[PDB]
């Protein structure tokens, strides 16, 4: 269960949404 | 308990308006519901309906649906059926936990008696609860009787 | 209207503050 990283504001949103998909994936087994 | 709730309907009968008057009275708040303690995250839908692979997997997170309608309004009850078809083609289910909600209660100029939304949310089989995020009124019994839905389901 | 990134020592809580903005935006851009 490994934290994401959150992407800079160079980030696109396809980087923000695999960043969106990682943190709920991460908030979800860390309950 | 996590909670993730999606709120859609027709663009301007007040979806950001019940999001606002539950939240601050951000898109999380904590609440008891039947004195069970919950986590609330709400989605509410901006801008207009179209075709996304994504957004389907952001409205495929939520757990709970309001089909939020203005009762001054007689297109947005009557794409009630459009957005109900979409939550079950995207959670590709036929029950999910679901509200309708008719908002701008506090408007005495009204096109959607209460009458024809009872007998719509009774065809469903989903409970039915009129709105105003103008009075703050049935605001907070919206979102907490879909999360009842939720547990219920 | 990019909601900003959390950092490194931002709580569980926080990120669960962070993911329910993030998730309202990248709808809103789609
Ligand atoms: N009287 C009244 N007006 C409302 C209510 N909810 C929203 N409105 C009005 O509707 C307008 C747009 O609503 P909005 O929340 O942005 O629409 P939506 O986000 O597309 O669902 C706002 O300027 C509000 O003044 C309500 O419950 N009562
Ligand atoms: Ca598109
Ligand atoms: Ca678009
Ligand atoms: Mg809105």
């Amino acid at each position: 269960p490994r934290r994401p990283r959150c992407p800079g504001d160079d980030a696109s949103i396809e980087d923000l949404h695999e960043y969106w998909a990682r943190l709920w994936n991460y908030l979800y087994a860390v309950a | 308990t996590e909670y993730k709730l999606v709120v859609v309907g027709a663009v301007g009968v007040g979806k950001s308006a019940l999001t606002i008057q539950l939240i601050q009275n951000s898109y999380r708040k904590q609440v008891v519901i039947d004195g069970e303690t919950c986590l609330l995250d709400i989605l509410d839908t901006a801008g207009q309906e179209e075709y996304s692979a994504m957004r389907d997997q952001y409205m495929r997170t939520g757990e709970g649906f309001l089909c939020v309608f203005a009762i001054n309004n007689t297109k947005s009850f009557e794409d009630i059926h459009h957005y109900r078809e979409q939550i079950k083609r995207v959670k590709d289910s036929e029950d999910v936990p679901m509200v309708l909600v008719g908002n701008k209660c506090d408007l005495p100029s009204r096109t959607v008696d209460t009458k024809q939304a009872q007998d719509l949310a009774r065809s469903y089989g989903i409970p039915f609860i009129e709105t105003s995020a103008k009075t703050r009124q049935g605001v907070d019994d919206a979102f907490y009787t879909l999360v009842r839905e939720i547990r219920k389901h």
